[PDB]
DNA sequence: GGGAATCTCTTCCAGCACACAT
RNA sequence: AUGUGUGCU
DNA sequence: AAGAGATTCCC
């Protein structure tokens, strides 16, 4: 739904997909109630193969525990071996979970939710039906025995007990953070609020080539960037040079739209070109304020930056929204 | 002279301390507190600053719009409204000279260095 | 949405000469009498109670839907400043 | 070395009766009340007599309080007689500080024609549209609303017309007829609690609903994070044509539809939208 | 009604009186209760003889202390803004060092504030309370060195904060190092300092580490007995050499610096039973003929050495073992206050000696009525651990009293460190509640006292543990500490038990606060009850086990903000606490002693005790909270009826017939709803409003004071000069307008004017509703304070019921918030196949991102419940299961169902389509008969619904029942806002003021930078001018739309031609050049 | 240079005025008659003038709209 | 002439609220 | 008008 | 109050 309202937005227009959205939210709605998902006890189906999946992870730690107390392994290593143990056995039993539904129950409530872009999360169905994981000590460690139950079924006093060591950690990483809000963007606006793009172009021709090619994954193995990087480093940008790739030759100085950049990357997949030439605020000429070539795209869509846009402002204001979620 | 473009800003002589001044508060007075008007030519006196009223002078000689840019013959009220007031400076004449304490008291000392 | 509004985006340069040439216009439509509109006779903005927007309701929405058409010129220099203004409160009342 | 001391404007400096006769005075007054008294104890002092001890100490004196005038706190504190241990707010202070004249305009001011209140679905209304109680729709508007109600057969005039408004019970369907003859095409600013990016503020056209929360669309809450749970969203009017203009062009949320952040549709359909999409396109 | 109970957990203890810790505490912090010559030497009557015989002819003593009667009683403090206190008297004679011995017992020297069975205490008329604190308790610890896992260092702390901080670090050279203050020294010139020999000490020390060379030598350093104290002096306080340092001896000795814990209570008991073996007086300071003696230094050293060498019986301290980590409680506070003020006093008596006249000098002369008064007075009013009564609802008030702050004094807790002390330790456990945090910033540093939990004197939270005896368990309970928990194998609640015994192979058990499986017979403990791990609020939570803890904090955090419901409902499903709760809050009235039922008034019950005896109860019917709700006490028994002792006699303001009653019992249906439900926005039927289910009773008191201006005396009057006669039909009162009337915005309040302009009390733009209480305090006033100026205030009560509207907050026990967002009336509502339409609708979407399936049982209960007319009791972690649940459904769906079958009706056409649906979901199995098929849906909860406003089935079965949902303490009307143009202030332009407006809102940076990011310069500039501080502008916009003119900008910007004449009244000039560098006039 | 210690030392002193130590800012810039090219938004937001950007960006403040009834009228007298 | 220590000055955070206190 | 405290976001 | 920078004193 998100990339048909992208796409029809720059082939439809701005003021018709505004109607296309507010049908959706109508329509969506409507059928909202007719389908009749809800949420009871039932509804979060447990795995079939959860006793089983308990059993081979029971039936084998028995035996890990044994070596340790014949004296092969030591503490460290037994201590990352339950640590493998239930890190192998919560994601296996995640599985179960999410194919006992897909088979058995194609329109589960629970599942329809988590599944499209609704309330709900992985891992977090897995809390439901299968098993919350080994959960974290006051310290940087881990209990060595793990949330062997579900919230549907009984979790049981000191279960819930050793989950709120973690709980409140979060409370402390979301709720420490509230605050931060008004911190980054503050000392980024400081530098920023001079910068406007009120130029129509510069007389200098300075650009940078964005990598597409991350060099440092493993020592030092070349590779495919991204799929996303890749994206906002080249959308609604200008070239400094006309480059032709796949078949058909991309403009001098051209609004490269996405779709340019897809192609782009599939032509570097044959072996192509690198890098792409690129005008950025890197390197304009005009001392306070940045051109239209240099800047590019964003104007609240896919139009060229209209001349006089406070992008100083407007680019502060973006790296400091999402600021406090990390 | 219609369109500000730019602002400077820089060190004044005694003669342009003076040209925004239009009087001298040679007294230490304010208001009475029983007339509410300024008092003795110190700190609200209209003959420095300006007119306590709207476009009506002190005795009343002159007293509506008419006669905007003019002064009267016996006191000296030009008059806008109490933004005339808020607008005009006075200064003080201090005996012996004093130095600007903001060029005095700072990091880098702007007089002895 | 509003009055066909990628007509008048792309129908400039710049996003904000579009608004400041709706504003003016505006400006100069209420101050000078709400007669030196260019489209009044029928293709004219209307509401809701009786019809009566073809007097006084809104300023802006006559801007948009004046531009929409081939009636008006907007430009950086066009006309002498104060001409402009004084003849503008002449040809009206 | 300035030898001429420059005396701020008057009502810059209000000596001023607040309650009861109570007065208060900028204490600028205050400050250049001792400039003058020491002054002319300089001035009168050199004509009669002459002493080094009288008049050098007076030099001192001087050169001391016109400091006081200008930077107060460099040496000591200035004081009213004991009732305030606070020194005077100086020339300096006037401008350096919160509550100034460079941190004034860039951060405070309270605005006037505005409002707020809890936040609500608005399921029955655009993203053109918002829902906002009549109660706040009639004062916000209380001026247009006016001359409009002189315009039509409701008020005589403009004071009678006040005088119409001014107790609860005489809103009848005249006035509220003539409030939305006012609006129409008017549109106002919403804005959020921790307002963060660029669309923290969106503007929505007027509608004229009861009950007495603000009513908001679905679609922008992801937009400026806001969830129906207690929240609080405030609310302004563009008063000049100019600014009416700026604001539903490109202040407007159907025109914001994409992020500043990344080309992502940041309209895009939510939690109960999409559930129910997703529940009709599927095969059995 | 009815109830029917699933906990098969013998609770063997019931809970303790729960505002214990602000009441006990504060019962033994004085010999108020018991003459002056019984025993509780500590708090009050402690600080005395601790700065009372001031030895100098300077000798007073403790010669008993006696007060306690108040100014003013209980209600009558409120309304007159006093002080529940009572005058300080407290006898007092002085002994001179010649002969003659003159007294004069009672001393006004100031008041102490009383507290209410309650655990408040009226200060300055308002009801305020002092939570409980936490912090390390002063004693010797041993703490490995930061920096160096090698060896270890010692720590001796004694409050308060005034007091040294001793530390004792072998340093890696092989020296050990004293810490006192900070600094350091060779610690073996103060182990000369205390007469210690080489010898003695290389015997003592030498016993095993070798280590005892770092110290035992400094032969030219330590070859000197009282030389050690004027060599000391000179490394360590830079002076004069005399006898300065056998004075600073005192200081590092007894009675002043070091803690006056008495001797046998914190210092030692926490000593002995940690480390060491011996304490001989509160602190270390025995001087027998001038010389030294110690007892604490040796252990410590000793012990020092045991850890950082061999295994003497290992020797570990755990900064947060909690069996570290004392709890000042409210009487502690309070006397550790008292004991400041007595320390001024007497520094005042010291210095009154040089202005002595003769030889007598008792009473009037040196003992005076400041450092007491300031030490007891700026506590109570100025303390940042003191604060305003929660008083939303009963329990919240109860909560309120229970929580344990962080934040306290300075000298303990910092509002600068966090992170990683707010995180649940082990030992927290039985003790403190690992949820009942307040969430959002300040989080952690905050937590109430889990239920059981209690304070043991000593200051460490006990735990009841039931012992047991190899197999079986005892039924005796030992309240342990938590240096003492660890030191056993406790088994869970949840353990199968036969009568007493175990009755499993494998039992759950925690060792030093870890799971570990154990087998029947190394149990020693048991937990009583899973109740005990929760504070209360987290105990009225049933199915708790099947919540997030999140969540659960949320939901446990929720009951502090449920406004008492004028028609309340206990709980369908409960726990079992609720009927302690509100008895021990103090929120409703029992019955004292067995008899009948004399009169059942609306403002009294008279009760008939078999003793002869008719004691007068009074019912209270309107009295204002502390936050804004109402307390109300309404009768439950009826004239002529035989009650019990501890029997109810009327409700409280949260309670149904006992019970705590918190909100309402609504038939909810969870799921999807036009766009009503998005978010957590609520839908509600219209038919709640319709028999007022959701409505509370607020009462905003207004005032005014009549302060006697000079230039005009203010004066109130029932005269308003200028306009109309109909503004004055309401005042009746000379002054004053009359009780029952009823004012709206605008209307005139209070009649009064000054210097004659009408300066009167009108109803600001918020709301007015019906008078209900008039109070007025005169200048002829029996007994007020009154402040300065005033010559007479009028307080008004002006009370007004709300009903719940669009806009106002639900949420429910299990934590799901959520504002109401539309009241579709009774017909276009979700209905069953039974006439019956559901009360309220819930999203289900905002279920399973939170993982809260509380709220899904409490319902799949709440069917049975509705259908079977009987609530139920569902405690902690013994509570309800799926097989009992679905068997009572089972039961209730013949009721439901067989109405139907027997009288004439069957399985409606809808019905068979929805099943049919249900089918190809997998919810029912495909052969069974319809009505089978409806049962099988009716076991899951779910229920066939009817869409209402069409009638066509919701095809898809749904979940319905009756949860439990209160309505919260935030409303709307409480924040509103909506004012055009109105007051502004003299002082700034910026508008603000409640005359006919409400206030402008407030304009951030945040928002100035949106409005800057669009680049919307006309309404930013309008923003920040025009329509805030730019008067010219102002009025010219406001006379433009006047006219139906568009609003004219502003040629000339204010804000820069004020700040250049502000910028030339210094020696600097703002030159406005043009263009091309030429003046330009502004003006 | 970090952003904080390069926006403490914008030529457009205007800004540095409102954050940092006003005095300083004031007395450095005074003794050599500092142009403040008022080009900065906080910079020329402090006085009250329309904001250097969007609407009021010299690209398009500059701008007039007008109808042929006027646009003869004008055009005759020219 | 350099390095270290001590003292002084400046920074000091997202929003509303209700409170009290000075 | 500043500080303390709590509540919500 | 806590941290950073500047000034002064001693090696
Ligand atoms: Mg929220
Ligand atoms: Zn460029
Ligand atoms: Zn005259």
């Amino acid at each position: 739904l998100k990339d048909l309202v992208y796409q029809a937005f720059l082939r439809l227009g701005m003021e018709k997909t505004a109607r296309l959205l507010d049908a959706l939210k109508y329509y969506g709605f409507t059928f909202s109630t007719t389908s009749g998902i809800t949420i009871g006890i039932d509804d979060a189906v447990i795995p079939e193969e959860k006793k089983q999946y308990l059993e081979e992870a029971d039936r084998k730690l028995l035996q890990i525990e044994q070596a340790y107390e014949m004296g092969f392994l030591t503490d460290r290593e037994r201590y990352d071996q339950i640590l493998q143990l239930w890190t192998e056995t919560t994601e296996k039993v995640t599985q179960a979970v999410f194919k006992n539904f897909e088979e058995n129950y194609p329109f589960n409530p629970l599942y329809v939710m988590a599944q499209s872009g609704a309330r709900g999360n992985p891992q977090q169905i897995r809390q439901l039906c299968g098993l919350r994981g080994l959960m974290q000590k006051p310290s940087g460690e881990t209990f060595e025995v793990p949330v062997r139950s579900s919230f549907r079924e009984g979790l049981t006093v000191l279960e819930y007990f050793i989950s709120s060591h973690g709980a409140r950690k979060g409370g402390a990483d979301t709720a420490l953070r509230t605050a931060d809000s008004g911190y980054l963007t503050r000392k980024l606006v400081d530098v920023t609020h001079e910068i406007v793009v009120r130029e129509a172009d510069c007389g200098t021709t300075n650009y940078i080539s964005v990598p597409l090619f991350q060099p440092d994954e493993v020592t030092r193995s070349l590779r495919l960037r991204k799929r996303a990087d890749i994206e906002a480093g080249l959308y609604g940008r200008v070239l400094a040079r006309e480059v032709e790739v796949l078949g058909v030759r991309l403009e001098e100085g051209r609004y490269l739209s996405m779709d340019d950049v897809h192609l782009l990357i599939k032509a570097a997949e044959a072996g192509e070109i690198q890098e792409v030439p690129v005008r950025s605020p890197l390197t304009c000429q005009t001392r306070y304020g940045v051109c239209q070539k240099c800047y590019g795209y964003d104007l609240s869509m896919a139009r060229p930056v209209s001349i006089g846009e406070a992008v100083g402002i407007v680019a502060a204001q973006s790296i400091g929204e999402p600021g406090t979620q990390l | 002279k219609k369109e500000v473009r730019k602002v400077r800003i820089a060190l004044a002589s005694p003669e342009k301390i003076r040209s925004w001044s239009y009087g001298e508060v040679e007294k230490p007075e304010t208001i009475n507190y029983r007339t509410l008007k300024p008092e003795r030519d110190g700190l609200f006196d209209e003959r420095i600053f300006g007119p306590i009223k709207d476009y009506e002078c002190a005795c009343g000689k002159y007293k509506r719009q008419r006669f905007e840019g003019k002064v009267c013959e016996r006191c000296g009220v030009e008059v806008t409204k109490s933004i005339v007031r808020r607008y005009r400076m006075g200064h003080i004449e201090l005996a012996t000279p004093a130095a600007h304490i903001w060029f005095v008291k700072d990091v880098p000392s702007k007089i002895g260095t | 949405a509003e009055p066909g509004i990628d007509k008048l985006f792309g129908m400039v340069d710049s996003k904000y000469r579009l608004t400041v040439v709706v504003a003016k216009r505006a400006q100069q439509l209420l101050r000078h009498g709400f007669k030196n509109t260019v489209l009044e006779p029928e293709e004219r903005p209307k509401m809701q109670t009786l019809e009566g927007l073809f007097d006084d309701p809104n300023a802006v929405t006559w801007a948009m839907k004046e531009l929409l058409t081939g009636r008006l010129v907007f430009g950086e220099n066009l006309v002498p400043e104060d001409r402009l203004q004084k003849e503008m409160e002449r040809l009206y009342p | 070395i300035l030898e001429a001391v420059p005396v701020l404007p008057p009502d810059l400096r209000p000596m001023v009766q607040v309650d009861g006769g109570r007065f208060a005075t900028s204490d600028l007054n205050d400050l250049y009340r001792r400039l003058i008294n020491r002054n002319n104890r300089l001035k009168k002092l050199l004509a009669q007599g002459a002493p080094e001890i009288i008049i050098r100490n007076e030099k001192r004196m001087l050169q001391e309080a016109v400091d006081a005038l200008l930077d107060n706190g460099r040496r000591g504190a200035p004081v009213t007689n004991p009732g305030s241990d606070r020194p005077l707010r100086s020339l300096t202070d006037i401008l350096s500080g919160k509550q100034g004249r460079f941190r004034q305009n860039l951060l405070g001011k309270r605005v006037d024609y505005s409002g707020r209140s809890v936040i609500v679905v608005g399921p029955q209304l655009k993203l053109h549209q918002c829902g906002l109680p009549k109660r706040m729709a009639l004062e916000l508007f209380k001026p247009f609303l006016l001359k409009k109600m002189e315009e039509k057969g409701i008020a005589p005039n403009v004071k009678a017309a006040r005088r119409m408004l001014e107790r609860q019970r005489d809103i009848k369907d005249e006035v509220w007829d003539a409030l939305e003859e006012v609006i129409h095409g008017k549109v106002v600013l919403l804005n959020r609690a921790p307002t963060l990016h660029r669309l923290g503020i969106q503007a929505f056209q007027p509608v004229l609903v009861e009950g007495q929360s603000i009513q908001l669309h679905p679609l922008v809450c992801e937009a400026f994070n806001a969830d129906f749970d207690g929240d609080q969203m405030a609310v302004h009017v563009p008063l000049s044509s100019f600014a009416q203009a700026e604001a539903r062009i490109q202040m407007l949320s159907a025109h914001n539809l994409l992020s500043p952040a990344s080309g992502e549709p940041l309209a895009k359909p939510s939690r109960d939208i999409i559930l129910g999409l997703y529940y009709i396109t599927q095969v059995r | 009604m009815e109830i029917k109970r699933f906990g098969r957990i013998r609770e063997v203890i019931p809970l303790p009186p729960l505002t214990e810790i602000q009441v006990e505490s504060y019962r033994r912090a004085l010999q108020a209760d018991v003459p002056p010559e019984k025993r509780e030497n500590v708090g009050i009557q402690a600080a005395f003889r601790e700065t009372f015989p001031i030895e100098e002819g300077l000798v007073l003593d403790f010669l008993e202390y006696r007060l306690g009667e108040p100014p003013f009683p209980q209600d009558e403090c409120r309304e007159k803004d006093l002080t529940y206190q009572a005058p300080l008297y407290a006898r007092l004679q002085l002994i001179h060092k010649d002969t003659g011995l003159i007294k004069e017992d009672e001393v006004f020297l100031g008041h102490i504030p009383l507290m209410t069975e309650d655990g408040s205490f009226i200060i300055n008329g308002a009801d305020r309370v002092i939570v409980s604190q936490i912090h390390r308790s002063p004693g010797v610890y041993f703490t490995p060195d930061p920096a160096r896992p090698g060896r270890y260092i010692a720590s001796i702390i004694p409050l308060p904060k005034r007091g040294p901080w001793i530390d004792l670090e072998v340093e890696p050279n092989g020296v050990v190092s004293m810490k006192v203050n900070k600094r350091k020294f060779p610690l073996v010139l103060l182990l000369r300092v205390l007469g210690y020999d080489q010898e003695t000490l290389a015997r003592e020390l030498g016993a095993y580490g070798e280590l005892v060379q770092g110290l035992m030598d400094e032969s030219v350093f330590a070859m000197r007995p009282e030389e050690a104290l004027i060599r000391l002096f000179t490394l360590l306080r830079p002076g004069d050499p005399p006898k300065r340092d056998k004075a600073v001896a005192y200081v590092y000795g007894l009675i002043a610096d070091p803690r006056r814990y008495d001797l046998g209570e914190a210092g030692r008991y926490k000593a002995e039973e940690k480390l060491g073996i011996r304490l001989s007086g509160r602190t270390l300071a025995r001087f027998e003929d001038g010389e030294f003696k110690d007892e604490v230094f040796l252990p410590t050293l000793r012990y020092l050495f045991a850890l950082t060498a061999g295994v003497p019986g290992h020797e570990v301290d755990d900064i947060d073992h909690l069996g570290n980590r004392r709890i000042r409680t409210v009487g502690e506070l309070m006397t550790d206050q008292f004991r400041v003020g007595l320390a001024r006093l007497a520094r005042g008596v010291r210095e009154r000696m040089l202005m002595g006249s003769e030889d007598s000098l008792t009473p009037a002369k040196l003992v005076n009525s400041r450092p007491l008064e300031a030490a007891i007075r700026e506590f109570f009013s100025r303390s940042q651990l003191s604060q305003f009564k929660d008083e939303t609802n009963p329990l919240s008030s109860l909560r309120h009293k229970r929580r344990i702050s962080a934040l306290g004094p300075g000298g303990l807790t910092r509002e600068r460190a966090g992170f990683d002390v707010r995180d649940v330790h082990r030992t927290h456990y039985g003790r403190i509640c690992p949820v009942e945090t307040p969430e959002g910033a300040n989080i952690g540093l905050i937590t109430s006292l889990a239920a059981y939990a209690r304070v043991d004197e000593l200051g460490f939270i006990r735990t009841p543990y039931r012992r047991v005896v190899g197999g079986v368990v005892t039924d005796e309970v030992v309240y342990m500490t938590a240096t003492e928990e660890d030191r056993y194998t406790i088994a869970q609640a949840n353990t199968p038990l036969e009568g007493n015994r175990i009755a499993a192979e494998r039992v759950v058990a925690r060792r030093k606060g870890e799971p570990v499986i154990v087998s029947p017979e190394e149990v020693e403990f048991m937990d009583v009850s899973p109740k005990q791990v929760f504070s209360v609020n987290t105990n009225l939570i049933p199915f708790l086990e099947h919540d997030d803890a999140n969540r659960a904090l949320m939901g446990s955090n929720m009951q502090t903000q449920a406004v008492p419901l004028i028609r309340a409902q206990a709980p369908v499903v409960m726990t079992g606490l609720e009927e302690r709760v509100v008895r021990d809050s103090l929120a409703a009235l029992y019955a004292e002693e067995d008899g009948e039922v004399a009169k059942v008034d609306g403002n009294r019950i008279v009760v008939r005790y078999e003793d002869g005896r008719l004691v007068e109860y009074p019912l209270r019917r309107f009295y204002r909270s502390n936050q804004g709700t109402a307390l109300d006490q309404r009768p439950r028994v009826v004239v002529g009826q035989r009650v019990r002792k501890g029997d109810l006699l009327a409700d409280g303001p949260a309670s149904e017939n006992g019970f705590l009653a918190l909100g309402q019992n609504v038939l909810v249906a969870i799921m999807p709803f036009d766009g009503y439900n998005f978010e957590d926005a609520i839908v509600i039927s219209e038919e709640l409003l319709k028999r007022d289910f959701y409505t509370s009773i607020h009462i905003e008191r207004y005032e005014i004071e009549a302060r006697d201006t000079k230039l005009g005396p203010e004066r109130i009057t029932r005269d308003i000069p200028h306009l109309s006669e109909a503004a004055l039909r309401d005042l009746d009162e000379e002054g004053v307008v009359r009780i029952g009337a009823e004012v709206k915005p605008g209307d005139i309040l209070v009649g009064r004017t000054s210097f004659v302009k009408d300066t009167s009390l009108r109803v600001p733009p918020g709301e007015g509703g019906i008078v209900v209480r008039t109070v007025r305090l005169r200048r002829g006033d029996p007994g007020v304070e009154l402040k300065p100026g005033v010559r007479e205030v009028v307080r008004v009560y002006v009370a007004q019921k709300r009903k719940l509207q669009v806009g106002d907050k639900l949420a429910n026990r299990h934590g799901n918030k959520g504002v109401v967002a539309k009241i579709l009336p009774v017909e276009d509502m979700p209905h069953l196949p039974d006439g019956t339409p559901v009360d309220v609708i819930l999203n289900p979407l905002g279920v399973p991102s939170r993982m809260n399936l509380g709220q899904i049982l409490e319902t799949h209960l709440g069917l049975a419940g509705y259908f079977l007319g009987q609530r139920y009791i569902s405690p902690i972690f013994d509570g309800a299961k799926e097989p009992e649940i679905k068997e009572l459904l089972a039961q209730a769906f013949e009721v439901y169902f067989g109405k139907r079958k027997g009288e004439g009706f069957g399985v409606d056409k809808r019905e068979v389509e929805v099943l049919r649906r249900a089918e190809k979901l997998g919810l029912v199995t495909p052969g069974k008969t319809p009505e089978e098929q409806l049962k099988e849906l009716f076991l899951q909860g779910k229920v066939v619904l009817y869409d209402g406003r069409t009638g066509e089935p919701i095809e898809g079965p749904i979940v319905v029942g009756q949860m439990f949902i209160m309505k919260l303490y935030h409303m709307v009307e409480d924040k509103m806002h909506a004012r055009s143009t109105g007051p502004y202030s003299l002082i700034t332009q910026q508008p603000l003021g409640g005359k006919a407006q409400f206030g402008g809102q407030r304009f951030g940076e945040m928002e100035v930078w949106a409005l800057e990011a669009y680049g919307a310069a006309h309404t930013l500039q309008e923003m920040l001018t025009l329509k805030s501080d730019d008067i010219e502008g102002r009025n010219a916009a406001y006379e433009a739309i006047i006219k139906g003119e568009d609003v004219p900008e502003p040629s000339v910007p204010e804000s820069f031609r004020v700040l250049v004449k502000e910028l030339q009244a210094l020696a600097l000039d703002v030159q406005t050049l043009d263009e091309k560098d030429n003046p330009v006039d502004i003006f | 240079m970090g952003v904080t210690k390069s926006a403490l030392s914008t030529k457009s002193w205007l800004s540095a005025a409102s954050f940092q130590n006003t005095t300083h800012v004031l007395t450095e810039a005074a003794i050599a008659g500092k142009k403040d090219e008022l080009i900065g938004l906080k910079e020329n937001v402090i006085l009250g003038r329309l904001i250097p950007a969007g609407t009021g960006s010299d690209f398009v403040r500059f701008t007039q709209v007008v109808d042929q009834k006027t646009l003869k009228a004008i055009e005759e007298a020219r």
